[PDB]
């Protein structure tokens, strides 16, 4: 049992608080998937 | 006393407070705050071998 | 030698609603209303609960009664709820607000012509009337005050018919009720004027019996009614089946009741176990008589062991020998001499009818005037006394008009109760 | 990473994707009637006698 | 039938409202336009086909009439039942009272009026107001005068939010509260604690909402009062109205300040790592942290609760988190109360208002307590009025307005009447 | 004759205890139920289904 | 129900509760999320959703643990409360985590243990798990205790308790601590159970052969010995055995109930297969003081009651013979009041791994919870410490600047002294 | 002539659960209770130890106890568990905590309340009890404690009726518990008084058995319950069967009891032999008596050598005559005369049986009570006095409302009666 390879494969690469990971994400490529479309400053769908 | 310290030696009771005669009471200005008390406004070694008082 | 049946109030009418269920089941009567039973013997009593209609429909010969009418939707919305007059439902807009004057003297006056209209109906339509069934609890406002104001006005009638009924006394323990005491105490007396015999089940009992001989899980207000209803049913078997030693009504209050106010007495149905040990059990009487004169069988929650038992009433059905059912109760009374009491001899009264409640081939039905029916009196009566001393829900009461003095009143009959069960209790020889 | 990391959270993940490693169990004294003693009915105190009374 | 007239005063009162009608809207599903008979106690069927709301939204500001009747649910208010004044009484009780009060509760009686015509089995008024500001408090306290004299002995439920005992939004709210504490004492029939601050404490520690609003709050008050109301909604196996638990929980007429609690309130998240059992909801709303109102109750007596259980709840649960209540001596029933519970029984579980906090849940409770521990606010409150009426500050705003200066001490004094009142109901005899 | 009424005592305990375990009472379900008691279950309500 | 609430206080018991209950979710077969793809009652409870949460209340009076185990695997296990963090650590001070910061904290760690305790029927009690030489596991730990005594009367609870060891130690003051601390170990504890570190990194070293073992191990070890304990009441077995039954089989005198611990048989993989570990060999390492998590020399006292918890496939047979066998073996002896000073109990469930563990696969194991009196010599070594430190106030402003007055020292210093006197009269031929 | 047996601690029941399994295959019972014997001989006394069902399932007429309901869901999963009645399972919430105290004055004297409503519902429905029969251990806390309670509060109510208890006296070199001299010596006194005849059970001797008579590598729990199981159906075998020479429970009693006191008898059972000499061994009743009077085949742990027989009685099954049953006994006699008694001549009563048990074409159960007995009270006596002199392990006890002279009693009573059997031992004719 490798600890530190399984380790690097599942817990470097989890995320735990999706808010966080959003609001100050640094060199992840996890979690990283948000609202999609659902976030415009206009506060509408429609074209600005 | 004997050679063991007691909870109120060391400055804690394990006793249950009686509810249905002074916890339960509610406080107000008159009845409480006025004969013995303030306002109503948001604000030990007992050892019976020496000289304290358990 | 036909009953005409009322329920009083949420409770009452909930509990009527299953009791009339098991009856219909009994006779063979379809929830609709029809007749669809195979033997003869169903039809040949069915006027003693039903009366026939312009159709050959069997309508229950039943009064219900609430102030609140949104419960008496779910009274027919029961099984068997289509089986009633449209006619014999009588409502009030406003509920009896758990208030016993309100129920007696204020809401429950302007409601009750109706009632006696309808209950002067079918005493008329009744041949020979045996006697008026009441279904109520006392904790409630129009199950206490209206149920009593009803038996009072049916006393003014009927005096020497004979007044069953099975008042739902309230326990401290599955109480739901803080004016509980104050129903309790103002309906007792009236339950003691005018009621001929008047039988007490505890909520507490009913659920213990349930939950520890029953062992089923989940038994709700319909379970806590069903063995209500199975006692209803067994109470006047004789009347509606032939039997080997059949009674009635009447012949069961002179054999329990020895004073005009010593009318209070204990249920009891046999046999009840639990689904796991139904392989385990014996199905004869030296198994049915352990059950029936057990402490846990009761359905009021005072232990029959406080006092000693004035009279007995063993209401067996199915087939059985008279001699192993009068035997048995020979025995109990031969060896359990310091719970019957001495200058009473022969305590026990054994009646045999011959068909058993439906889906059961021998059962029996307990009646039993033991000076214990004290207990819940007390119980209920301290908890008066301390809600009294300190005026404690009074203008609720005396908003109605009705005074202070009739809580003392009512606190005295009671207690004359209580004094005479334990008088009779501690007599001598 | 974290020493938990390296020794707990991997052992976890690799009970995750990994479910022989639970071992059987025979667990008989706990049964139907261990069940109904939690039964809340049974704090109720139903048909219950004291000395008060 | 079996209606429930809900006026609304004050801004405070119309944001309640807005959460109130948005929570039952969502209940009866019913659209932002109009579109079994449980709507009935809250929704007039119009001869159009659709439901307009049995409430009446007064406020002399006209800022949030105006976003009522421009928000979603224009189509489904009434036109008028929206009363906007000209002016607001600018958090004065006199301004309030004597001077703009009195020019609109003319037509707010004909609103009222015209409700109470389209009502035919009117249970009673729930009054939605917060006793802080001017509208809220004076106007309040002429309208709750107005319909006491009007309609008699209707049912009065004033959802009262006093001032928070260290948060407030105004100087002058102790005043306000302590001059409308004499309608709210006289003109009600029921008072309910609703303030601020234990309201906030929930949403922060139960809910897990770092930044708490007045949404929250409304979503909060909007629940507690559908989970009251449910009972003569919806179905159950105990179903309790207005007058009902009146009867059940106020033991004197002075004795009608009532706190409240609300269990399970959990988010998404808390709610599937939580037993929300009968045993466990019932145990957070008698634990203080619970309640909708600054109060510990430990502090104080219990007098008379009254649960409502919505959902899977039975009586059986209900029974046992009664028992294990009573046997728990945390908390003091006081002496001349032995029973001290009320219970109702609810077939439907709230539905959470999306958006919000509120986590589905198969079963919740509301308390609605008596209990002398309510004495702790009114301290609070009264030593807030002596310590600003010391020197008589902001009292010539009052003065100015046609209010005698007699009135703060007539009212401090009528508090401090019931001041006695609560330690005498509580203490033993 | 005395053996038949042991086999006929016999026989109705075993219908006897085929009722009670069938019997909608100790079994917790409502096989019998109206138009309006699907809908409103007042006294019946056991749990949600 | 045998419900037992575990209960952590500060970081050391923070992480030897994150061992244990990643031990008894495997055991029960409960995945680090809380669900399953009924004997798990006592740790564990359902949900409407039909996940488990476990019996637990993590306590800290700093986040950076509790934190870590809510960014950790287990963050669906556990449940969002009964994970309680304060602000700012005792900071390895007995009286700031029992007068300053601790005051506001238990309050709401009592209210998340009453939460926990009403959903328990038949809860046997509470085991406690903290090192006292740390200031929040003593002072936290202590006042807790207090708490719980009068909160819940005379429910069992069993304090594993990690003291520092003479030689080994990572703490100036954590004698000031545990001296502190032996009040509450003391008085508001049924029994309190010895779990030093230097013993079990011995065992570890030797029987175990790995180089570099650490704190994941040691709280490994501790979790299987908690297991081992509760497997009694979790699972079958010829003796089945309660909280309640070995306290009485083990505590001869209310004041007299530290105990030791021991486990067999501790090997590793390769040395997992090639000796035959039989009841009688594995009952002997166990008596042997290699055995031990605490370093009490048997030779030095004389044991007055020992529990053995056998697991696996052993039958009542071998725990005879070893039980003979120990007692015609003249190098250690009991106390003589005490002759048969032996309780057994037998569980058929087997010893179970962790992967990414360092024990081996057994089928068979027992450990020891055994009084004697050869305790009082950690004691001793505390108190030796104490009184050296304790002679011109070394280290004692910071206390005194915390709430507690000079008395305190002294007072617990006696009690110490106290604890000496009578388990040497208890030792005391008669 | 009925026996209603009682199990008490995980080892009573147990054993009672092993006991059940041997009667019922002697009987012809699968696990269901239904019945596929080979002939009508036991269906002719199947009634002694089970009762029958109205359906014919077999029920055992046993009462199991423990404060633990591990141990009846143990008992209950067993391979015979769906043997036993539902409700004759008792069981506590807390385990009697290995405590005498515990079991006898606080935790068990509560749930002996159901222990005897159950006990009494089954003696009673006996047609005539020939006794009680009850199996325990002293070792631990149910079985010590509650058993004696048991015993106690049933000689109360059966004073004449036969009192039979299988007792597992522990021993130092098999010792698990160390309140095991405590729970001896506090047991064995009441058994004294409570218990007309008793028969004590020590694992050492079991275990010994298994060893070097069946040389089982790997005997069990399994195991000694089973030989205990085998020798406690052949106490029983004339009643439950016919024979040459008839006895029963009052006969041995009679015959084995020449003083009140001295009724702790030391047992055996024969023929026992390895699986591999099975074939070798010429079963003759001869081998019989040898390996009967055998000191190694005695199953309690006390060599008889030292000790003299006040008497003996040997229960013979299977076809066999008068004289392999009385010769041979005079043989013995003759030739241990220093083993034997002077002052009681014909020490040995023989009773025969026609059905031996299944397996075996005959055998033989010993049961005698040597003067020997009492060495296991003499060293129980000592270890109890070396806890006692020093006050160890006795506050568990004295916290459950016991007291020192309770202990000083016990153990007089104990030293007295073990003066008795030394007396009786050395006294000359
Ligand atoms: N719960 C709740 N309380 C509110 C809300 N809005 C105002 N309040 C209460 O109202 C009190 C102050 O009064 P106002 O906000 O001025 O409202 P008012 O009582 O109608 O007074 P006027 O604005 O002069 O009409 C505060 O103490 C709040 O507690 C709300 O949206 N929710
Ligand atoms: N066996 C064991 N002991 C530990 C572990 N972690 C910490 N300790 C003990 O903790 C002691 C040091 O105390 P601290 O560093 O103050 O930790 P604490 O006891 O939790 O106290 P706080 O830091 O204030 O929370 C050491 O002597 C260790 O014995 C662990 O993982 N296993
Ligand atoms: N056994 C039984 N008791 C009931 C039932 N319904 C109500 N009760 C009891 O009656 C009390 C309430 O009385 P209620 O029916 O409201 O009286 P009412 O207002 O006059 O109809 C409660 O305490 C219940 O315990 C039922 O169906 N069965
Ligand atoms: N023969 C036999 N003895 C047993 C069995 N189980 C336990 N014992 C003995 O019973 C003693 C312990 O009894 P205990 O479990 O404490 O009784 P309890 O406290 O009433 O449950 C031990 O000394 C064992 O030797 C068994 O299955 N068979
Ligand atoms: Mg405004
Ligand atoms: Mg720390
Ligand atoms: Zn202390
Ligand atoms: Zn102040
Ligand atoms: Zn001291």
């Amino acid at each position: 049992f490798d600890g530190e390879a399984t380790a690097l494969e599942h817990i470097s690469f989890d995320v735990s608080q999706p808010e966080r990971r959003l609001w100050q994400p640094g060199h992840a490529t996890t979690g990283l998937e948000g609202t999609g479309g659902g976030s415009t400053y206009n506060g509408v769908k429609d074209p600005w | 006393h004997g050679s063991y310290h007691q909870c109120e030696c060391y400055g804690h009771d394990t006793q249950l407070p009686n509810y249905r005669r002074d916890i339960s009471k509610p406080r107000t200005l008159q009845g409480y705050y006025a004969p013995n008390g303030g306002c109503p406004c948001p604000p030990g070694l007992y050892c019976s071998v020496r000289g304290a008082d358990t | 030698r036909e009953i005409v049946s009322c329920q009083a109030g949420q409770c009452g009418n909930q509990i009527g609603s299953k009791f009339w269920e098991v009856i219909s089941d009994e006779h063979g009567v379809d929830p609709t209303g029809t007749y669809q039973g195979d033997s003869d013997l169903q039809l040949e009593r069915i006027n003693v609960y039903f009366d026939e209609s312009s159709g050959g429909r069997y309508v229950p010969r039943a009064v219900l009664m609430d102030l609140e009418p949104g419960t008496m939707d779910s009274v027919r919305a029961g099984p068997y709820g289509q089986l009633f007059r449209p006619d014999n439902f009588i409502f009030g807009q406003s509920g009896a607000g758990n208030n016993w004057a309100k129920g007696h003297y204020t809401e429950g006056a302007e409601l009750i012509d109706s009632v006696l209209d309808v209950c002067r109906k079918e005493a008329e339509s009744c041949d020979c009337l045996q006697g008026f069934q009441l279904s109520h609890s006392l904790g409630g406002g129009t199950g206490s005050g209206m149920g009593t104001l009803l038996i009072s006005k049916l006393r003014e009638e009927y005096p020497d018919r004979i007044m069953m009924t099975f008042s739902v006394i309230p326990s401290p323990r599955v109480s739901d009720t803080v004016v509980e005491p104050y129903n309790t105490t103002l309906s007792v007396h009236q339950l003691v004027e005018n009621s001929d015999e008047s039988m007490c089940i505890d909520n507490e009992a009913l659920y213990d019996i349930c939950f520890r001989t029953l062992k089923l899980t989940t038994p709700t207000f319909g379970d806590l009614n069903h063995l209500v209803a199975a006692v209803m049913s067994g109470v006047t078997c004789c009347l509606r089946f032939p039997g080997q030693l059949n009674s009635d009504l009447r012949k069961l209050a002179v054999n329990l009741v020895p004073f005009p106010r010593l009318h209070f007495f204990m249920m009891g149905f046999a046999p009840l176990t639990s689904r796991g040990s139904q392989q385990y059990r014996g199905l004869s009487v030296a198994e049915l008589t352990q059950q029936m004169f057990d402490a846990k069988n009761m359905m009021q929650a005072a232990d029959p062991r406080h006092g000693r038992y004035l009279t007995a009433s063993a209401l067996f059905r199915g087939r059985m020998s008279t001699k192993e059912v009068d035997e048995q109760m020979l025995n109990v009374q031969n060896k359990n001499s310091s719970y019957f009491i001495e200058w009473i001899p022969n305590n026990i009264k054994s009646s045999i009818c011959d068909i058993p409640p439906k889906g059961l081939k021998m059962s029996v039905t307990f009646i039993g005037n033991n000076t214990c029916i004290q207990e819940m009196f007390r119980r209920v009566g301290e908890q008066f006394t301390g809600m009294f001393r300190r005026k404690a829900f009074l203008h609720w009461y005396t908003g109605e008009g009705m005074d202070e003095m009739e809580f003392t009143e009512a606190e005295s009959n009671m207690n004359d109760l209580v004094s005479e069960y334990q008088q009779y209790q501690d007599a001598t020889v | 990473l974290t020493t938990k990391n390296v020794s707990i959270d991997a052992s976890g993940v690799y009970l995750f994707d990994n479910l022989e490693a639970y071992p059987l169990t025979s667990s008989q004294c706990v049964g139907k009637m261990t069940k109904w003693c939690d039964n809340p009915m049974h704090k109720t105190n139903l048909r219950i006698h004291y000395m008060e009374d | 039938m079996r209606e429930a007239i809900c006026i609304h005063i004050g801004q405070a009162g119309c944001q309640v409202g807005n959460a109130c009608w948005e929570l039952f809207c969502l209940e009866h599903g019913i659209q932002p336009d109009g579109s079994d008979d449980a709507f009935n106690t809250f929704f007039s069927e119009t001869g159009a086909g659709k439901h307009v709301p049995r409430c009446l939204f007064l406020d002399l500001e006209p800022t949030v009439v105006d976003e009522v009747r421009t928000g979603t649910y224009r189509q489904l208010f009434n036109p008028e039942q929206l009363v906007s004044g000209k002016e607001d009484a600018a958090n004065n009780y006199a301004r309030g009272h004597y001077t703009i009060g009195k020019e609109i509760v003319d037509l707010a009686l004909d609103r009222i009026r015209k409700l109470a015509d389209n009502c035919t089995g009117l249970q009673g008024f729930m009054v939605f107001h917060a006793v802080g500001g001017g509208t809220g408090s004076g106007l309040g306290a002429l309208l709750l005068e107005r319909l006491s004299v009007d309609y008699g002995k209707k049912s009065k439920l004033g959802y009262t939010v006093y001032p928070s005992p260290q948060v407030s939004t105004a100087v002058v709210e102790p005043y306000n509260c302590v001059l409308s504490t004499h309608s709210l004492l006289e003109h009600t029939d029921v008072a309910t604690m609703l303030d601020n601050e234990a309201i906030y404490d929930l949403t922060r520690r139960s809910l897990d909402i770092e930044r708490p609003s007045y949404t929250n709050v409304n979503r909060l008050i909007g629940q507690v009062v559908s989970s009251l109301t449910a009972s003569l909604r919806f179905d159950g196996a105990l179903n309790v109205d207005l007058t009902e638990f009146q009867t059940n929980l106020v033991p004197y007429p002075r004795i009608h300040f009532v706190l409240t609690s609300y269990a399970p309130v959990v988010s998404a998240e808390k709610a599937y790592h939580e037993q929300l059992s009968v045993a466990d909801i019932t145990n957070s709303v008698f634990e203080p942290a619970g309640m909708l109102t600054k109060c510990d109750p430990r502090h104080g007596k219990y007098m008379s609760c009254c649960l409502m259980y919505r959902g899977d709840v039975v009586p059986k649960d209900v029974n046992a988190a009664i028992a294990t209540i009573k046997t728990k001596r945390t908390i003091q029933f006081v002496d001349w109360c032995p029973t001290g519970f009320k219970c109702g029984i609810n077939y439907q579980p709230p539905t959470v208002v999306p958006g919000g906090d509120l986590a589905k849940v198969q079963r919740a409770v509301c308390m609605i307590a008596n209990s002398t521990a309510i004495a702790e606010v009114f301290a609070r409150i009264d030593h807030k009025f002596d310590l600003m009426y010391s020197k008589r500050a902001f009292v010539h705003w009052y003065v100015g307005e046609g209010m005698e200066e007699g009135e703060f001490s007539e009212a401090r004094e009528d508090l401090a009447a019931l001041e006695k009142d609560y330690e005498e109901v509580g203490a033993e005899s | 004759e005395a053996v038949r009424a042991k086999e006929v005592d016999t026989l109705l305990s075993l219908q006897e205890m085929a009722y009670q375990m069938d019997s909608d009472f100790l079994n917790e379900r409502e096989t019998v139920v109206s138009e309006l008691g699907a809908s409103v279950k007042a006294e019946r309500y056991k749990g949600m289904s």
